[PDB]
RNA sequence: AAUUAGCUCUUGUGUU
């Protein structure tokens, strides 16, 4: 074990990985939510270019 | 440091002493009102409720504050404290025994500020001597400061989410001084340029316009309904 | 937060008198009638009304602030008749008329349902 | 989010007519002609069921959170 | 007071039906806010009956 | 005419936008290589006699 | 110095709408008609909302806010209701509000349309306006969520809310001839004619007359569903003349003690 | 117009007839890529559309070009008034 | 004494005393939800 | 910021297709803060041996 | 409606409205946004004109009758956090209901509001300077309970329970409140063309046309020639179209397929001025007005810069610490 | 063949095209996922 | 007020038809562009 | 009657 890296939404290393309309809203995510946002103490972080 | 604390901006002499924050004062949006006069302001019911004038109780003027004192700090009309003369100050909040309601002359009873009132009238950038002028209250229903539209051209007022901000003299010296100074039917010509500051604006200037042509004719019943809005008329029907 | 609520627009409280008469100064032979809790739908209707009597040198009504629910009406008559007296004509034809009106609508209605 | 029960301008109930919009719709007639043969005449109730856009259809896709 | 804190309803007048909560209260009138409002309103105790 | 036609029919078949650019119909221009390129805003419009 | 006599002619009356023409009579009188048509004319409807259990995707106040603006059939009770300001009973009783009741649940798997059908009026003569086509939607239930509520509907007309507004159009309109120029088209051979236009294909607006009134107007009143449209115009005609009674009963007693 | 109220002679022209030309620091577009100001021209093009003129009015609406150049000579109104402010305040605090 | 809760997941109510891990009987879920007050609430149809 | 350069504040012409020409904050930021055109893709880097 | 699942999410500061309506017209690239899920805006029907000079400077004159029928009526969700932690070994903080007789520092606020948990319950009314957790610390103890923030006046919407990483009890509060469109509220068109509600007439006063047609949204016609947003204009021009017609037009920026003249032909096809005008009543006397009225559908949006979150008073409030000045904010 | 005139509708399907096999986020999650 | 009052009757607007001009006036406004583009041209190739 | 720093975002002044 090193340490851990938070992961972006969506990415190919998160959960919500290929899941379905279906898949998504079973999970009380929204299927149009674009991901590309990390979740840092609960609250919705994005990096700026 | 000690140079930090004091050094420029926000320093204790830029910050806190050549400018500070001030009690009595309320700030919300700004809509038009062309019923009102150019030296009126109409403010909501609350914050009127909330703000105080302190008046000095005397024989001519007992019996009103006697009564404001009654209705207490909860209907609008009221007062919310009351100052004996030896510095001593009640609480009309805590709706305290009766005997602490009698007033007696060398009072002060703190009333809600009510139609009549003065108040400077002020917009943030501050640039000439024609942002900061005096008005007389009128308290209108809904919750945002209303301005006739002349006096739009000396704030630079916008009507589309411009805030503005509203000072109440505490004393009668100073509400006096801001009556004999600082209305604004006083700073109608600016001493910049020596022309007026106010003008008509907007639809009024482009219907005055329509309005005296050659070819504008009106009948007797337009003529009596435009009549009865002039306040300055003598109640003479002029000749056809 | 500072919302009126909406039936001040047409309930009186305690205290608040209908209609109130003040003589005005000006000229003689003129009235201002202050109605409380009303607006443009009586204010039109008495002022046209008052306009159709010949003895009415003057009629004409204002609404000061929409935001207060009040109107003006001032009237001026000529001489030997009470600007009152206008008044209170003006209110009986309105009456007749619309009684009229409501029993000829009534008839219409009623030829109209049987062809 | 659901269909509005009056019409914003006029007043007209239109609240009745969203089911009834769609299929006409999904029955092969132009979106004017299901308009029309609902009985919307002024635009302003027209503009109530063509423009409107329905969203609980996708809030009910989720399970409750009591049950 | 007994009053305070009591789930009131209006009784009479134009607010009549109207139930809310008596924050303050005098032993003429008492001041109620409203469930179904965003406004504190002040009414006679007369017009006004505890509930539950 | 054919590529329109298979990408009329796309998410029904296989065919996508990267066999679009597979095909080398379209193309990634950058900023510095956009310097030597010369563009028609429309076709028939700008490429017609 | 007296009043003139108008007359009336319904060209349609249907159960939506009636269409009318009034003739002899100022714009003054007949503009304060259309206006006593939308705002004055008491109609009931629901005004008082208790939630016991809601379950729905939408908030409680969005459903009271729904309930509100469902019509019901309201013809001859509201001569009947007193004014809930004016009734002297503690809490609503028979005479002076309507109770409905609402209970709804979804248990099977397909969702449940909870509509205007679902309300159940304690009295027969105000239901809403499913009497005798779908009805007016109220909420999507899903599987596992309920609904319940009661309801008070009361006495009121629209210049409070528009829930108590009657009508759905009323089309008021007199010289459809621009014959006395009270509009100015700056080329009139651009406008459409009117549905009322007495004139011939040739030309775009009548000629000027000098010595003119507005007279003639044209109402097409078109009803919501709660009241006929002609018992909205009687309605309307008995209110002015009320309001107008009781303006001259006060300036009576002003006048005596002045 | 006439009444002063609001607009003036340029706003109708612009309105009706033409834009006109675009400038940006007083001058008509500048060559940002090599030799020319977009990609759609040839380089060394001095003529009018090439250079920053818009040729249609705001009724007929701009053709791509000419809406990029109109968002150029716009954006320097919005740099200036934010860096006119600061540049004004200290002048006034200073004059005070 | 005891107040009930609704569990996330399961949507099972369950009895959970005052000063007790915040878990589910079954399912050993994390998020419970309050259930609705049982005053009444009147809200005016304007 | 409270910078007194203005060039890097302006429109420049290789901003075509880009970057967008019309969204930028009002504020004390304006030009030095934009958006991607909807077609602009950035290029995630690759090995060049 | 900012997005699908906001049932769900526990966020601060959510505002979402009542009826999101899709555009009358539409640009083809919105097709790819989403926008036609998620909408943000109502179609009104919007009239130029001066009507009664509470619209005259960048002001609009909203129609009450609508805003009763749900028209821009919206929803504001407020979050609050708390959760209850291991301050050290004499400190411990912990939500019960505070009694009257244990806690020496109390004030006036009342706590049976809130249930014996220490945590208000869903559906509960609540208002400024009502205490909604109850958290104590002590010393025998003092208060530490949080409060509903000033001049906020909703009603409880959710309540949440759990626990953090560290294994302690902690709550989140979501609080809703109606917002209806009062005068002082900011609504933009797609142009540009801020303002402020001036003032809200009722149906019956409002200006109608030949039909019982009456505007939602009055805008004065001074904000048009200074600012050339002729797109405002040919955008109301053609939601007349796409309504009467019965599809959704097109505005795609540069198409060259659209102009002004090909509009006002459809325009006229359908018994209307081909230019978009119209003949208006004036509400108050039922007479005409002598200049015809530019009057369509046009897309407007609320603004989240309402009135009543901005209006503020003092007298004599609290005070700083350092320089015994009044405090900001 | 050649697309004359009927190029609208072609230039609008490969832009659907294009965001169907591309989101509006690309780059942020290619950036990540690399 | 009284101004304000009237405008109730007089009424104002503004719409697309106040944009529009006769059909002739765009011929000139074609015409003068044509010219413009023509003398520039000119200027160029003198300079060429 | 319970705190200060810092950072970010946003509003009005963008009239001609
Ligand atoms: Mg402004
Ligand atoms: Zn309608
Ligand atoms: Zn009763
Ligand atoms: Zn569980």
């Amino acid at each position: 074990f090193i340490g851990k890296i938070p992961i972006m939404l969506r990415s190919t290393y998160c959960l919500l990985n290929g899941l379905t309309d279906r898949d998504l809203c079973e999970l009380n995510e929204c299927p149009l939510d674009p991901g590309g946002y990390f979740i840092i103490n609960g609250s919705e972080k994005v990096l700026i270019a | 440091s000690l140079k930090q604390r004091l050094k420029g901006k926000e320093g204790r002499v830029r910050g806190n002493l050549m400018g500070k924050r001030v009690d009595f004062s309320a700030r919300t949006v700004i809509t038009p009102d062309p019923n009102l006069s150019i030296d009126q302001v109409g403010v909501p019911r609350s914050i009127a409720a909330n703000m105080t004038f302190a008046e000095i109780v005397t024989p001519f003027n007992i019996d009103r504050l006697q009564e404001l004192v009654r209705r207490g700090n909860s209907q609008y009309p009221g007062a919310k404290y009351i100052i004996r003369d030896n510095g001593d100050r009640i609480d009309l909040r805590f709706h305290p025994k009766p005997s602490d309601l009698h007033l007696q002359t060398g009072y002060k009873v703190e009333r809600h500020m009510c139609d009549g009132d003065i108040v400077i009238f002020n917009r943030q950038p501050t640039l000439h001597k024609m942002s900061m002028m005096g008005h007389r209250v009128r308290i209108l229903p809904w919750s945002t400061f209303r301005l006739n539209l002349s006096v739009t051209t000396p704030y630079n007022a916008d009507f589309d989410g411009d805030e503005m901000n509203l000072h109440l003299p505490q004393s009668l010296e100073t509400r006096a001084e801001i009556q004999e100074l600082a209305m604004v039917p006083r700073m109608i010509v600016t001493p910049q340029s020596n022309r007026p500051v106010m003008g008509i604006v907007q639809d009024t200037l482009t219907a005055v316009r329509k309005f005296t042509k050659r070819d504008v004719f009106l009948e007797r019943g337009e003529v009596m309904n435009l009549l009865m809005f002039l306040s300055t008329w003598d109640g003479k029907v002029p000749q056809p | 937060m500072n919302a009126p609520p909406a039936f001040e627009s047409f309930l009186l409280f305690e205290g608040e008198k209908k209609i109130t008469i003040n003589k005005d100064t000006k000229v003689p032979n003129a009235c201002l009638f202050t109605i409380n809790k009303e607006d443009h739908t009586l204010g039109n209707i008495i002022k046209s009304q008052l306009l159709k009597d010949p003895q009415v040198l003057f009629a004409g009504y204002k609404v000061p602030h929409p935001l207060e629910h009040k109107i003006i009406i001032r009237v001026q008559t000529t001489p030997d008749y009470s600007p009152q007296e206008a008044f209170t004509n003006a209110i009986t034809d309105l009456i007749s008329e619309l009684s009229l009106l409501e029993e000829r609508f009534r008839v219409a209605i009623k030829d109209k349902q049987e062809g | 989010m659901i269909i509005p029960v009056r019409c914003f301008t006029c007043g007209k109930i239109v609240g009745n007519k969203w089911e009834a919009y769609l299929g006409l719709l999904q029955a092969e007639y132009t979106e004017g002609d299901a308009l029309d043969a609902l009985g919307l005449k002024r635009y302003c109730c027209r503009r109530m069921l063509l423009a409107h856009v329905d969203l609980i259809e996708k809030l009910l896709n989720y399970a409750p959170l009591e049950k | 007071n007994e009053l305070i804190g009591q789930t009131v309803r209006i009784s009479q007048g134009p607010y009549k039906g109207y139930i809310g909560v008596v924050k303050d209260a005098t032993e003429s009138t008492a001041r109620v806010e409203l469930h179904s409002t965003c406004q504190t309103i002040s009414v006679d105790r007369q017009r006004l009956t505890t509930v539950g | 005419k054919r590529h329109i036609d298979q990408l009329k029919e796309r998410e029904y078949n296989n065919y996508s936008w990267q066999d679009l650019v597979a095909s080398g119909v379209v193309e990634y221009i950058d900023t510095l290589e956009e310097e030597t390129v010369m563009l028609a805003m429309t076709p028939d419009d700008l490429q017609e006699k | 110095p007296y009043a003139n006599q108008p007359t009336v002619r319904i060209t349609e009356l249907t159960d939506e709408n009636v269409k009318f023409i009034i003739e002899n009579t100022d714009l003054a009188v007949a503009n304060s008609i259309r206006r006593v048509f939308i705002a004055e004319v008491p109609i009931i409807a629901i005004d008082w909302v208790q939630i016991d259990a809601n379950s729905s995707v939408l908030h409680d106040e969005f459903i009271a806010h729904r309930l509100g603006l469902i019509p019901l059939t309201s013809d001859d009770i509201v001569d009947k209701l007193q004014y809930s300001r004016d009734c002297t009973c503690e809490e609503f009783c028979p005479e002076c509000s309507v109770e409905f009741t609402l209970d709804v649940r979804c248990n099977e798997d397909q969702t449940r349309h909870v509509t205007s059908r679902d309300l159940i009026s304690n009295s027969p003569r105000v239901i809403p306006v499913t009497s005798r086509q779908d009805d007016i939607l109220i909420v999507k239930l899903r599987k596992g969520q309920e609904l319940r509520l009661r309801a008070y509907a009361k006495k009121g007309f629209g210049k409070e809310h528009a829930k108590w507004n009657p009508t759905a159009g009323v089309a008021f309109e007199y010289d459809p001839d621009n014959a006395l120029r009270h509009t100015v088209y700056p080329k009139p051979e651009e406008w459409p004619k009117s549905e009322y236009s007495e004139l011939d294909e040739d030309e775009s607006q009548a000629p000027y007359d000098p010595n003119g009134k507005p007279e003639r107007f044209y109402y097409n009143v078109e009803s919501c569903g709660s009241l006929r449209p002609e018992t909205i115009v009687l309605s309307a005609l008995s209110g002015l003349k009320k309001k107008l009674s009781d303006l001259q009963t006060q300036l009576s007693h002003e006048i005596q003690s002045d | 117009v006439v009444s002063g109220a609001k607009g003036s002679k340029i706003n109708i022209s612009q309105v009706i007839a033409v834009v006109g030309q675009q400038n940006v620091e007083g001058k008509r577009i500048p060559f940002g890529f090599k030799h020319r100001t977009l990609p759609h021209f040839i380089k060394d093009d001095y003529g009018p559309e090439s250079r920053g003129f818009v040729e249609n009015s705001y009724l007929a609406g701009l053709t791509p070009t000419e809406f990029f150049f109109h968002a150029m000579g716009g954006r320097e109104g919005l740099i200036d008034t934010a860096v006119k402010t600061a540049e004004t305040g200290y002048i006034q605090r200073r004059l005070i | 004494q005891p107040m009930i809760y609704i569990c996330g997941e399961c949507h099972t109510e369950n009895e959970i005393k005052s000063r007790d891990p915040i878990r589910c009987r079954e399912c050993g879920y994390r998020i419970m939800y309050k259930k609705r007050t049982k005053r009444l609430v009147v809200f005016d149809a304007r | 910021r409270d910078g007194k350069l203005a060039k890097p504040r302006q429109l420049h012409n290789t901003l075509w297709g880009m970057v967008c020409p019309a969204e930028t904050p009002e504020g004390h930021a304006v030009g030095l803060v934009k958006n991607l055109a909807l077609m602009a893709y950035i290029s995630v880097g690759s090995q060049p041996s | 409606v900012y997005i699908t699942n906001f049932h769900v999410r526990m966020d601060t500061l959510a505002h979402v409205l009542y009826y999101p309506q899709k555009p009358l017209v539409t640009t083809r690239s919105m097709e790819y946004l989403r926008f036609r899920e998620l909408p943000a805006g109502i179609n009104s029907i919007v009239a130029i004109a001066s009507y009664t000079g509470y619209n005259q400077e960048d002001s609009v004159i909203m129609n009450r009758s609508a805003v009763d029928r749900g028209f821009f009526r919206s929803v504001f969700y407020r979050s609050y956090k708390e959760q209850e932690s291991k301050k050290g070994f004499d400190q411990e903080e912990v939500f019960e209901k505070p009694t009257r007789e244990t806690c020496q520092g109390m004030r006036h606020a009342i706590y049976d509001k809130l249930d014996d948990d220490g945590l208000i319950a869903p559906g509960v009314r609540v208002s400024g300077d009502d205490v909604i957790i109850g958290k104590t610390v002590t010393l025998t103890k003092r208060d530490c309970s949080t409060f509903l923030r000033t001049s906020e006046t909703g009603i409880v919407d959710q309540v949440m329970v759990t626990l953090n990483q560290e294994g302690y009890k902690f709550c989140k509060i979501r609080v809703r409140s109606v917002r209806i469109p009062q005068i002082g509220d900011k609504f933009a068109s797609r142009h540009g063309q801020k303002g402020t509600c001036g003032i809200q007439y009722r149906q019956e006063d409002m200006p109608f046309t030949c039909e019982g047609i009456t505007p939602d949204i009055i805008i004065n016609p001074h904000a048009i020639p200074s600012r050339m947003t002729i797109g405002h204009l040919i955008e109301c021009l053609q939601g007349k179209v796409s309504a009467n017609k019965g599809e959704i037009g097109d505005a795609t920026p540069f198409n060259d397929a659209v102009n002004v003249q090909k509009i006002s032909n459809l325009l006229s096809d359908y018994g209307y001025h081909l230019r978009g005008n119209e003949v208006l009543y004036n509400g108050f006397t039922g007479r005409k007005i002598t200049s015809q009225i530019f009057i369509g559908p046009t897309y407007y949006q609320r603004l989240k810069h309402m009135v009543d979150d901005k209006i503020h008073s003092r007298a004599r409030g609290p005070i700083q610490i350092l320089n015994r000045q009044p405090m900001e904010g | 063949e050649i697309t004359p005139d009927l190029w609208q509708e072609a230039c609008w399907i490969v832009i659907s095209s294009y965001f169907d096999e591309k989101g509006l986020v690309r780059q942020q999650l290619d950036s990540f996922d690399e | 007020t009284v101004i304000n009052n009237w405008l109730l009757i007089e009424g104002h607007t503004i719409g697309i038809g106040d944009s529009i001009a006769d059909s002739k006036t765009y011929q000139d406004i074609q015409n003068t562009i044509k010219k413009a583009k023509q003398d520039v041209i000119e200027v160029i190739e003198k300079a060429h």
